[PDB]
């Protein structure tokens, strides 16, 4: 739900 | 400093929800921890994001216009040089990076 959760599925 | 002003309202815009669904991922630092992308440092020397200029600018950090759009560019040149150029990244970068030249070129002098 955060930021960086959505960072990290964006990324990778 | 009149066009300092520009450079907080030309982020305020990128910051702004009509933006969000492609400006989302440079609004904090690439925390290269939480992420686990750990070559992140080793391919990116300077990193930026629209936080850090945000701090920049409430510091007055920036001396004139032209070195706050270095930092928002620099800011996409990362994003460009870390991932592959047919990553989603790399197109949200274009959209966001698009608003911004537009904007940032429609100063007024
Ligand atoms: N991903």
């Amino acid at each position: 739900w955060s930021w960086l959760c959505k960072k990290y599925n964006l990324i990778h | 400093s009149e066009q300092l002003k520009c450079c907080s309202g030309i982020l305020k815009e990128m910051f702004a929800k009509k933006h969000a669904a492609y400006a989302w991922p440079f609004y904090k630092p690439v925390d290269v921890e939480a992420l686990g992308l750990h070559d992140y440092c080793d391919i990116i020397k300077h990193p930026m994001d629209m936080s850090t200029i945000k701090s920049k600018l409430e510091a007055r950090e920036y001396r004139d216009a032209q070195e706050f759009g270095a930092d928002v560019r620099l800011m996409f040149s990362n994003c460009y040089k870390y991932n592959p150029p047919d990553h989603e990244v790399v197109a949200m970068a274009r959209k966001l990076q698009d608003v911004f030249e537009m904007r940032f070129a429609k100063m007024p002098d």
